[PDB]
């Protein structure tokens, strides 16, 4: 349904990690990385590749 | 855009149903949406259009079927709260709603069933459902005068039934 | 249930709903069974009095690669057949008149090629059959009931002693159910067979060898509808009356009851649906 | 109180189907409160016949207009006005002053029609006495009607006829000061106005619910049916359906409690009808202050307005 | 009055309506308990009503997700009973309060309240039991004939004033009499009469 | 009867700040409980009056 | 059953999955005594009157 809805404030992040990583990278997760790097927020509405 | 029609419209990720017809109110160059004071949306304007237009939901309320009796006849007439009789697809217009299957006749007479708004509708005899103005009673006048007194010449006792459930 | 009025919301034969007659009748030169599409729930009622009509072919496109249902009626049992089965373009039953012996014995019983594989098979209860050519009206009314839901296959049927006249009659009578079938398959159209009632005056062969005499079947789909039910003691279905079909069945729906007292009464609430849709979006043609 | 009207299901669910599917598996829920409202919408119109068709017949004034020397003007019809009210009648109403699936229905009886039934009860009166009550109006002077209802209270027939002149000059006095007062202060109309100050609060209330989350991903339906996938709403749209069934059941369980206190309160307006308007109550402070004398009826907007003569002894 | 007992007795068999209140009683308690036995056959949000087909259908560490559902459910609806039963009470105790009352003020005495009793003057009232009701039958008695007669307050026979005394001047013309309001009885004038 | 006055933040959600704004997401059901009970304790001092 | 210790003892992002059930059912016990008082009140207050 990403196509036919419509947003505000559209924000795009890349960054490069293990395979192991991609777990913590998700809303309300704890990791070294996640936790000391890069933090989703806990309500956050967004696709995550 | 189509206006004054009843239609299903997506303006900028909003969602809603109704007539959409043009608005006076005056939108300070800033704002793109509208609400009420309960907080719906009320008027939006449209990205391209860059106009302001008013939005009110198309339809409401139940249909109400008036039966004389089923072992009377098997016809029956409806009333639309809501309609008002060119939204609704022996029409009358009333204050209680839109009716139809009804003709309505000018004498009045009890109602033997209330369709709201004072008109009521009941049987009559060739034979069709007719709404009509209630008249509350026979109106008479009694006689007043200054040396005029009325003074009953003979009484009836008559027993009289009320019922109430106690437990 | 007994003595109670149920409400049910399933697939139903809308009350007075369109019924369109399907004829195999020569009288000249007529003979008409063609495919017919099939909704959810499709209902058949036929009306025979020699048995011309004895088959339904259900399939998504008889091609006998997608899995298909043949129903062959035959006077020592009714015939349930599920295989890939490779159907011709005209299939019916085949019935003589001989002179050495007065009976009527299948001719060319090639409905199918062959069956690749069968996910199910079954033989109905036994019944038996009349099997007599006569000219007539129809002296008895058929009716069944197919449809398919939850991967299982449901067969409604009662029969109708009054021949009457050629169409429905209006008397009302329920309808119990002959069977049930584990077989799940997708459906898509339908096709009915008839009995070609081949004689001596027929040319012979089995492109213009042929004399029917009269059919007559109608073919009605079924959509969801709220019907209330009244059960009388015994349990059968004495009569029933539809949720939707005018202002008055609305009433007696909500009320529960057959016959409603004079007064004033409120059921579906109605709000105007919208003719066209319309999505207004910025101009920016810019690709992000 | 104004009947107030609500779909269930256009509430709860909102117009998408996906809502009406989810809200039929709670069953009874959605008809029974579509149901209650139903009940008190009904009530309400049988109130206001118990409380004002008290009269078989509607009775119509004299045109001479002679009643012994009390101007009754005022409280009766005027017919260059229209709708056929009195002028304290028109004061009272000039005081007091579908959104998304609610809808009030009209009343059974027209402002206009129940200005007529008062100003039948009260023309009856006038003419008639407390007979009408009973049965077919039988016509008294003003003056020995008045003289008998003294004697009710204890005062001699004496006192009325020879203090005519002076209890008339006092009658057309106390009404030219309960004019003055309501046009003054909206204080004497306080308790009509305070049932339609609830009732739309309530109203008020309940649409404001539809904003609130509920813990759903957001208010709108709309929004979480189109930015959602068909098994992921499962999940939202159920928190939202629960929220507002139980604001739906408050509603519905609050206006039960203040209908019956309505109720409670036509019941007190019958017999106050029946009592004072017809007949005279001997009870103490039933009606007005002091001996009651008698009392007229008036129509306000969603209510009774009584005017009672009592008698009240000044010196000793 | 014995033919008046007549009507009421041919009345209440031929129609529903004089025991129409009674009636609309019992369907409302009988229908409010009806709905919630039908409440337990829906489920709120779970594969299935019945307790014991969730069980077995369903894993114990998942299951107490679905039950509680049920529970959540099955007790709002027997909430709803328990607070619209109550209401309804209330109506019936408010209802029940009012026919003490009458008891008292109309089998028990005659009330001078008009329309407490019937329609009109009320001179007994019988009671007479229903199921799960009260019936009263009252006997009222109301003024059926009347003559107009020309009046005058009062009667000034030497120079004073006479006022009748507990009843109302009528007069055919010819001559004057003192009547009781109610029932019409003429009597010449005398000191008993008037003051 | 004893006028009894319930705050729906005091009982509810308590002391904590977390449970204020979970609350809050409710709508004005703590508000509206409120309403009721003062107008019960409002007319108890009616009744005596 | 007690806010503090559940606060204390579980973190933010699964909190509120078990404060929101408190906050439901308390929502409840409330809602049925401020009824249960209206039903009261409106016979005290007949009996008052
Ligand atoms: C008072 O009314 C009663 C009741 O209507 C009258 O009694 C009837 O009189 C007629 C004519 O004489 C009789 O045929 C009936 O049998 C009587 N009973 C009834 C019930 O009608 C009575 O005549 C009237 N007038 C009086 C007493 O003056
Ligand atoms: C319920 O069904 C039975 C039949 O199963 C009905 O009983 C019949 O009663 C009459 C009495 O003479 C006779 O026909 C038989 O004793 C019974 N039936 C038959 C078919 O012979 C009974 O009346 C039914 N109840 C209904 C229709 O309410
Ligand atoms: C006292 C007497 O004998 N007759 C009076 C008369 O004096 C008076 O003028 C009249 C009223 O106009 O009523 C009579
Ligand atoms: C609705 O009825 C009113 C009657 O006063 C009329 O003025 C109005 O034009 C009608 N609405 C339409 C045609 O949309
Ligand atoms: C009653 O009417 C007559 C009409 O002739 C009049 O003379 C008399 O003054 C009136 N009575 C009053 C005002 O008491
Ligand atoms: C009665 O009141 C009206 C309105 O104030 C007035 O016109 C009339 O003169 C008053 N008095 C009499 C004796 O008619
Ligand atoms: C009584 O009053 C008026 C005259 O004032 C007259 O029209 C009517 O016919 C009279 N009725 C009776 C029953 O005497
Ligand atoms: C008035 O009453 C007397 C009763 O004795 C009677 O003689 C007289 O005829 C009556 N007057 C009439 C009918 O005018």
């Amino acid at each position: 349904k990403l196509n036919d809805l419509c947003f505000t404030n559209v924000y795009a992040d890349s960054f490069v990690i293990r395979g192991d990583e991609v777990r913590q990278i998700a809303p309300g997760q704890t990791g070294k990385i996640a936790d000391y790097n890069y933090k989703l927020p806990d309500d956050f509405t967004g696709c995550v590749i | 855009l189509v206006k004054n029609k009843c239609v299903n419209f997506n303006f900028n990720g909003l969602t809603g149903t109704g007539v959409l017809t043009e608005s006076n109110k005056k939108f300070l160059p800033f704002q793109q949406f509208g609400r009420d004071i309960a907080d719906t949306t009320d008027a939006v304007r449209d990205p391209q259009t860059l106009e302001i237009l008013d939005i009110t939901p198309c339809s409401f309320g139940g249909v109400s079927v008036i039966t004389p009796g089923t072992n009377t006849s098997n016809q029956v007439a409806v009333l639309y709260q809501g309609v008002n009789c060119t939204e609704v697809p022996n029409v009358f217009q009333t204050r209680a709603g839109c009716l139809i299957g009804a003709e309505h006749v000018n004498n009045s007479y009890e109602c033997d069933i209330p369709i709201g708004a004072g008109i009521c509708a009941s049987y009559q005899t060739s034979q069709s459902i007719i709404a009509y103005t209630m008249s509350l009673g026979a109106e008479n006048s009694v006689a007043y005068s200054n040396n005029s007194i009325a003074i009953p010449t003979n009484f009836t006792i008559s027993v009289t039934t009320e019922i109430l459930p106690v437990s | 249930r007994s003595s109670v009025l149920h409400s049910t919301q399933d697939l139903f034969l809308p009350f007075f709903s369109n019924v369109t007659w399907f004829h195999a009748i020569h009288v000249t030169k007529r003979f008409d069974n063609p495919v017919l599409p099939f909704n959810d729930g499709v209902y058949f009622a036929s009306t025979e009095k020699s048995n011309i009509i004895r088959g339904w072919i259900f399939g998504t496109t008889l091609d006998s690669k997608t899995q298909s249902l043949l129903i062959v009626n035959n006077a020592t049992n009714v015939v349930i057949k599920v295989c890939e089965f490779q159907f011709c373009n005209d299939p019916f039953l085949g019935v003589y008149y001989h002179k050495n012996n007065k009976s009527w014995m299948e001719s060319e019983f090639r409905v199918y090629s062959s069956a690749n594989n069968c996910t199910f098979e079954y033989v109905s209860q036994p019944f038996l059959m009349d099997l007599e050519g006569k000219q007539g009206n129809f002296k008895n009314l058929r009716e069944f009931v197919f449809k398919n839901i939850d991967g299982y296959f449901k067969i409604y049927s009662k029969h109708t002693p009054i021949n009457l006249v050629r169409d429905l009659p209006q008397g009302f009578s329920a309808l119990e159910p002959l069977v049930d079938l584990p077989i799940g398959i997708n459906i898509t159209r339908f096709q009915t067979l008839l009995a070609l009632h081949r004689s001596y005056l027929t040319p012979g062969d089995s492109s213009s060898g042929w004399t029917a005499g009269a059919a007559a079947y109608y073919v009605g789909y079924l959509q969801p509808r709220t019907f209330l039910l009244k059960y009388n003691e015994n349990g059968t279905i004495t009569d029933a009356v539809d949720c939707a079909l005018d202002p008055l069945s609305e009433t007696k729906c909500t009320l529960k009851s057959f016959t409603v007292e004079k007064g004033i009464y409120q059921t579906s609430n109605f709000r105007v649906q919208p003719t066209e849709s319309i999505v207004r979006f910025p101009n920016i043609t810019n690709l992000c | 109180m104004t009947k107030t009207s609500v779909d269930c299901t256009m509430y709860i669910c909102g117009d998408s189907t996906e809502c009406s599917n989810l809200l039929l598996q709670y069953g009874s829920f959605c008809t029974q409160l579509n149901r209650a409202l139903t009940g008190i919408a009904v009530e309400q119109d049988k109130n206001t016949q118990e409380v004002f068709a008290q009269v078989k017949q509607i009775y119509k004034t004299p045109p001479i207009k002679d009643f012994g020397g009390f101007n009754f003007s005022q409280i009766l019809p005027d017919p260059s006005k229209p709708s056929k009210r009195s002028f304290i009648e028109d004061l009272l109403f000039n005081k007091v002053t579908k959104f998304n699936g609610l809808t009030v229905l009209p009343p059974l009886l027209t402002d206009e029609m129940i200005a007529q039934y008062t100003s039948a009860l009260l023309a009856g009166t006038i003419t008639s006495g407390w007979t009408f009550g009973a049965g077919a109006a039988l016509q008294i002077p003003f003056a020995m009607q008045m003289a008998y209802r003294f004697n009710g209270i204890g005062v001699t027939q004496n006192v009325l006829y020879e203090n005519q002149k002076l209890i008339a000059n006092q009658f057309n006095s106390a009404i030219g000061k309960i004019q003055d007062s309501l046009s003054s202060t909206a204080s004497a109309l306080g308790k009509l106005q305070d049932v339609v100050n609830q009732n739309a609060q309530a109203l008020n209330t309940l649409v404001k619910q539809l904003s609130s989350n509920f813990g759903a991903i957001s208010s709108v339906l709309n929004d979480i049916l189109s930015r959602l996938d068909p098994p992921e709403a499962e999940v939202q749209i159920d928190r939202l359906i629960t929220g507002r069934l139980q604001s739906l059941q408050t509603y519905v369980t609050q206006q039960l409690i203040r209908a019956a206190e309505i109720r409670a309160s036509a019941n007190l307006a019958a017999t106050k009808m029946s009592e004072c308007v017809l007949g005279q109550s001997k009870r103490v402070d039933f009606c007005g202050k002091g001996y009651h004398l008698m009392s007229f009826p008036q129509s306000a907007p969603h209510g009774v307005v009584f005017l009672h003569v009592t008698y009240v002894p000044a010196q000793e | 009055f014995n033919s008046a007992i007549g009507k009421i007795q041919d009345s209440l068999s031929s129609t529903a309506s004089a025991l129409g209140k009674l009636q609309d009683v019992v369907n409302q308690n009988a229908q409010a308990l009806n709905t919630l036995v039908k409440q337990l056959s829906s489920n709120f949000g779970a594969i299935s009503s019945v307790l014991n087909d969730i069980l077995s259908r369903l894993d114990p560490p998942e299951a107490e997700v679905q039950i509680d559902r049920l529970i959540t459910g099955r007790l709002q609806s027997l909430q709803t009973y328990v607070t619209q039963q109550l209401i309804r009470a209330a109506e019936i105790r408010a209802s029940a309060n009012l026919a003490a009352t009458k008891m008292s003020e109309c089998v028990l005495g005659q009330s001078k309240r008009v329309d407490f009793c019937g329609k009109g003057y009320h001179l007994m009232s019988f009671p007479q039991s229903a199921p799960h009701g009260v019936v009263f039958l009252h006997v009222t008695y109301v003024p059926a004939q009347e003559k107009n007669f020309t009046t005058a307050p009062a009667i000034c026979h030497d120079g004073k004033a006479h006022f009748p005394r507990e009843g109302v001047f009528v007069s055919n013309g010819t001559h004057w009499f003192v009547t009781q309001r109610n029932f019409y009885e003429p009597q010449i004038i005398t000191t008993d009469n008037t003051f």
